[PDB]
């Protein structure tokens, strides 16, 4: 029946849930809360020549 | 048929154990003039123990940061009046009149998403010397008009036929109405800031009001009733979902002035203290 | 029909729920996605960008650029402290309107290490050394170079590389501290002292300035969203 | 490590005291491709006649200077064939290489911030008023910030601490930027791709980005050193494209 | 058991790259007298670049164009009156009284579909000098009568037994009633235009009213109540589904006159302008 | 029964929803389907059919066939412009009541290329050449053949083939333009000029007419349905 | 259980939905919104002899 | 929609029921579990610990 | 559909139930009533040297 089973948010130191889509448009679907990606170098390291961080910056 | 989908949680980096050092590697010396932010950790500068860090950056993602309902408009309208225009409410759609949602959205230059729209409607018996009646439950009609549609003139205008415009009918005492709206803009994304004009001779309308153009909302009572006057209030709430944003910006410092412009009054950078060395004493008998 | 039974919570409107809902525009065809530069995926990405700190926030300078400049000069000034402030990244006036503080003020809990970068903007002929120290909480703030010498510190030597980084490491008994910090979740203080002094040749200015940037490290995170106290209105249309 | 050369068209820039180069968001300029295009006519690509360095007018950095800004495009609408192509077409697209120059001796001191701001919408110094086009830009001449609050009709509120936009100026580091520290380097270089929410746009109606130059540490010197210290800007467009040829417009 | 169904989206054609040309092929020269529309593209007449077009013609299909609820009738009826016929409402079914849905359907000569019918019912306390009472919630009955059925005479007629006619009973305060109706016509399709007569001697009734014959609707209050007078309004909404249409026609230019005929007043082709060369100046300082 | 909980949106009537519903006629037996000629599957199919344009919509001709005829004649008339109009397929009086404009007025957004066909209805002994030009927006409309010469144009030679097609290609910064066009979504103009002139022999009329048809190309589409402003009523039974 | 799983409408540059029929008559089913076919030549090219479009129409 | 019918017990609040309920804090990230000594799993465990009895419970 | 079937509480001297999770957070799940473990020696026998209970405690 086109069900999806995925894991729930838990802690660290029976845990999954099921979902069905009812509507014909994807703009009716619930929010996408479980996607956690990053790419910080876009803003923190926007330079042409790579800087090693153990070497001096200049010279 | 069942289909398993695996979710990857992204926790933060551990700290590695580090001992004494005496070498030519200088992690602490940098040069900000390059435009580069230093990627040093405590393990480069002190001696550290090994820690297994289990914390997650889940609640600071854009989707979790933005997916919460917020009020964007409030309006009132009466069941009976002698003005003929106080019997229905109407406005132009945007998210610029309530400062919290506006400032939150304005950390980014461009945004794109779908919306979930909720309405909250309440009523009240107008103050008077003669009170007391027996009214049936009130019903409300909400109609959305894209640009170019015919505009209602009164509460009995033919335009409330809503043959092609989407409308909601609702009765008091039930759960609040709701519907979802897709990403509707002639561009590839919504624009929060526009440094340009509407006319090719560099004049006319400046800035945001050139690009939005997303129709109007009209709301009326359906009963056409009330021997004694009554007032209703409608409030609109927005929640974005399936979000993408581009080009972060510094957050707003000055207080907002109007909904058409970015105009402001000059404000200080922060608040003052006694001295550049001042720090209060907190360990005293 | 199928027999059912309604539970507590029916017919309410929770502003943080996540349900499916009917579309008022069936089969609408959206504009294709364009690949614009600069896509943001996490708010922490903004928090790891350096931004200038208004350390000199005294009376008479709140609306001028001098609020960003820390003054130093030549001569015998070893007894004079250069600067000092509390480590309260979301509450103290020094930090609350920087990028990191602005992000923190949307949240209630924070955790992680902090980076402070210091840049020297004197002439190419000035030399000197400074001591940058950080003291964990439990005692009052040091009143001399000798006391501050006992904490976590770095000795910065001004040279062709113009910038030094002092890292404040996460030393805490709890996993998280409150953004609205109190006595219980305090974190200590930072101070600066002259290690040797500023020496210059003839024909050069004798006074100079230092600037300070703040950012967050790669072990940093926040939680418990809330509304910010920095924006407000009295009525609609604002 | 500190020497650099940049060649574009028939123009070349050398420098001996540079820091590095900033690629705005890790994205180099490039032409529009087929699965992202909407306009149907075949475009023109002049390719050496437009993609070359143009030098604007200089400003004088004095002991009390609040700062300067320019708007792009419309600072290059009178620069040769780039400007001529701008006049005759409806749609244009281009990235840029920006280079800022300021040299001084080892006995001077000062610190400048050089920042590029996309969609820098500005506010009026009358709260219930609006700006004129002249107040936003004077072509190849720079506009000037103030050190106090401003008055006047149709003019931009230009006190330097709010940067004309209602933010804290010390946060402008979220944008692509470099610093010129007089003891360290003598030039800044920023490479900026095309950044918009549509694949092409009209070059007269819309300012794509603003270049801001703000001294954080004022210029200072001693007894008989040189007093005159100028700053110079030089910009070169890259991957320039035009669509919609008709008769030339007039402002 | 699950069964996968694959949906094919149909996007528009790309434009191909084209260069200079000097030949005898003349794509631009045609002859309209043949009744043929030229299939030329920009690539035949100018130089073009290659574009990958992703747009879809999804919202201009007939099903998406027609599947939206539209009002087709409104009527009123009282709880108490001295006329005996103002206590119930009744009408003959068609889609010819509200102009929007009518004009939309009339772009095609023949149509065939199923329907989804919704009713919206509201009530109100009649104006008077003495107000105030305690009534229970009102209930409404809607009965459909195919042609040849017995007709009610009053609100207590035996015919409201509805032994074989389908009826709906409804109470105020609940969601609006709804039901679906199949394609019911003695022909193979519904006819929107009929250029003929009802009698074999070429006289009698002309045009549309010869062929429709699809029964009547009657609506009454059930309580039989109201010490003080009250009024109710019923509105009907139609939505077609599983649609097919044939033989497109030019859209209606003149305004409608009545529901039985195509009669009209002569109207202009469009509105005027100053000159055959006139075009306004918009690029001025 | 099964425990459930109602969400916002319950018990409303949205006029564009799509749900299942009970039949008031169980097991009804419908009339078999007949294969009638001329079945329509998409509204765009109607938009690709040519229809005549009322170019000569001046005062005194709004109710006559002369509204469709563009006049031309022999002699030296090179300085006189033949016609010109804006490209606003859903708003301008010239285009709003043609088949294409009628279809567009049910929608809010349009995109694609447009075809204009021109037919010459003079005697078989008349010869001549015309210049048909289209100017994208950004400048004022040309006032002479020399200025219009710089845009997108075609030179039409009257001969045994009586019809020439000028294609207006989609040149725009956005993917879609508004059916209710404003300064921001403008699209330019079309103009016509004498390239050589009309020459005739003795015994032939000296004045003639040209007609113009409009249709949509195979890259054309619309979206965002709305009600049309061309039909109205004051009360029921109309 | 006679379920149908089909793809949702999305854009270009987890996406399917499930449906069950409850009623005995097909006139009770929801609308058929995801069928996009065309045959424009029926109205634009209704001629007996094919016209090539690169060749002259007559002669 | 799907036809249903409500049974007795709808819309009541029983203080010993066990149902699912929506979270007012979506995707909250909890503090990791620490292994503290002395975890209790059953109340009977407390009942098997000896305790002193007040046998001499007379006046005064 | 990610269902779980487990046994019901009965007596001693057709008995199982099914459950589906609907929400994305595990803090929304129902109570965990069917876990019965013990470790009483933590409180009743917290001594270093083991005491046999048939032998005298001391000596
Ligand atoms: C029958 C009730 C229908 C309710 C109609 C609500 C439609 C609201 C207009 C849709 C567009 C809203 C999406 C967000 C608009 C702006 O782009 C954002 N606030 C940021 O720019
Ligand atoms: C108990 C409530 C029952 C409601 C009865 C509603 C039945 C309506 C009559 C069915 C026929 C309507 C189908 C459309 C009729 C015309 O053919 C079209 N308007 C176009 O000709």
């Amino acid at each position: 029946m086109g069900a999806q089973v995925s894991t729930q948010k838990t802690g660290a130191h029976i845990i999954h849930y099921t979902n069905i889509n009812y509507y014909k448009d994807a703009a009716s679907n619930s929010a996408n809360r479980q996607d956690f990606s990053q790419d910080p170098g876009k803003f923190t390291e926007p330079v042409k020549d790579i800087m090693v961080k153990s070497l001096p910056a200049l010279n | 048929v069942v289909e398993a989908v695996e979710n990857a949680v992204a926790r933060v980096a551990d700290t590695i154990s580090s001992g004494p050092s005496n070498s030519q590697a200088v992690p602490a010396l940098t040069a900000v003039e390059t435009g580069h932010t230093s990627q040093v950790t405590p393990s480069d500068t002190i001696q550290t123990r090994h820690v297994r860090n289990y914390h997650s950056r889940s609640e600071s993602s854009i989707e979790n940061f933005l997916c919460r309902s917020a009020c964007v408009y409030m309006g009132e309208y009466h069941t009976t009046n002698t003005d003929t225009s106080k019997l229905f409410a109407s406005w132009t759609i945007n998210a610029r009149r309530m400062v919290q949602m506006r400032r939150k959205l304005e950390l980014f230059t461009y945004v794109r998403f779908d919306m979930e729209v909720t309405f909250v409607i309440t009523s009240k018996q107008d103050q008077g010397t003669q009170l007391g009646q027996d009214m049936p439950p009130l019903t409300h009609q909400i109609m959305y008009i894209p640009p170019g549609g015919p505009i209602p003139k009164s509460v009995t205008d033919y335009t409330w036929q809503t043959s092609t415009n989407p409308s909601i009918f609702w009765t008091e005492g039930n759960a609040p109405p709701r519907m979802s709206i897709p990403f509707i803009s002639i561009g590839n994304a919504y624009s929060n800031f526009y440094d340009g004009w509407s006319h090719f001779s560099q004049n006319g309308v400046y800035g945001y009001n050139t690009l939005n153009h997303m129709g109007q909302i009209y709301v009326r009572h359906v009963n056409g009733s009330s021997p004694l006057p009554m007032t209703s209030t409608v409030r609109m709430y927005f929640k974005p979902k399936h979000v993408k944003v581009w080009v972060p910006r510094p957050p707003r410092l000055c207080q907002y002035k109007n909904a058409s412009t970015v105009n402001f009054t000059p404000t200080n950078i922060t608040e003052k203290r006694q001295s550049i060395n001042y720090i209060p004493e907190t360990v005293k008998p | 029909g199928l027999p059912v039974m309604n539970t507590p919570g029916s017919n309410q409107f929770l502003t943080s729920d996540d349900f499916q809902s009917p579309s008022a525009m069936p089969q609408f065809d959206v504009t294709p996605e364009l690949n614009i530069p600069g896509e943001v995926q996490n708010l922490m990405e903004i928090a790891e960008v350096d931004s200038v700190v208004p350390v000199n926030n005294v009376e008479g300078k709140l609306d001028t650029m001098e609020i960003y400049r820390i003054p130093v000069q030549s001569g015998n000034h070893q007894s004079s402290q250069v600067f000092g402030f509390q480590v309260q990244p979301g509450l103290d006036n020094v930090f609350k309107h920087t990028l990191l503080g602005e992000i923190l003020n949307y949240y209630a809990h924070w955790s992680g290490s902090i980076k402070l970068t210091f840049v020297f903007c004197g002439s190419a002929m000035a030399t000197g050394k400074f001591l940058l120290a950080y003291a964990p909480p439990g005692a009052n703030a040091p009143k001399s170079r000798k006391d501050a010498m006992l904490g976590t510190h770095i000795i910065w030597d001004v040279g062709l590389q113009s910038s030094c980084v002092l890292c404040i490491p996460w030393i805490s008994q709890t996993h998280y501290r409150l953004v609205q910090q109190d006595e219980y979740t305090s974190a200590g203080n930072v101070t600066c002292w002259y290690q040797t002094g500023i020496v210059v040749p003839a024909g050069t200015p004798t006074s100079c300035s230092i600037m300070c940037f703040v950012s967050a490290c790669n072990d940093f995170s926040v939680r418990l969203l809330k509304d910010t106290p920095f924006i407000e209105q009295s009525a609609l249309l604002q | 490590d500190r020497v650099r050369s940049i060649t574009l068209g028939n123009s070349t820039i050398t420098t001996q005291e540079s820091a590095n180069v900033v690629v705005a968001y890790g994205r180099w300029p490039e032409y529009l491709k087929d699965n992202e295009a909407t306009a149907e006519d075949q475009p023109t690509q002049p390719d050496v006649a437009t993609c070359r360095f143009y030098t604007l007018e200089s400003v004088t950095w004095e002991r009390d200077s609040p700062g300067w800004w320019w708007k792009f495009p419309d600072a290059l609408k009178d620069m040769g064939l780039f400007g001529q192509n701008m006049y005759y077409h409806y749609l244009g697209r281009a990235g840029y290489t920006i280079h800022v120059q300021c040299n001084a001796s080892k006995f001077h001191q000062g610190c400048l911030m050089v920042v590029c701001v996309p969609e820098a919408e500005m506010g009026c110094s009358q709260v219930d008023g609006t700006v004129n086009e002249h107040s936003l830009s004077e072509g190849e001449t720079a506009k000037k910030f103030a050190s106090t609050s401003t008055n006047g009709t149709n003019t931009v509120q230009s006190i330097v601490t709010n940067a004309g936009m209602g933010v804290g100026v010390g946060n402008l580091t979220i944008f692509p930027h470099q610093w010129i520290n007089l003891r360290t380097n003598n030039c800044a270089t920023i490479v900026m791709p095309y950044i918009n929410n549509v694949p092409m746009d009209n070059m007269f109606r819309h300012h794509n980005f603003t270049l801001m130059i703000i001294p954080f540490v004022p210029l200072d010197y001693s007894s008989d050193s040189s007093t005159y210290v100028p700053i110079t800007v030089t910009v070169a467009p890259m991957c320039a494209e035009y669509n919609g040829l008709r008769l030339a417009t007039s402002l």
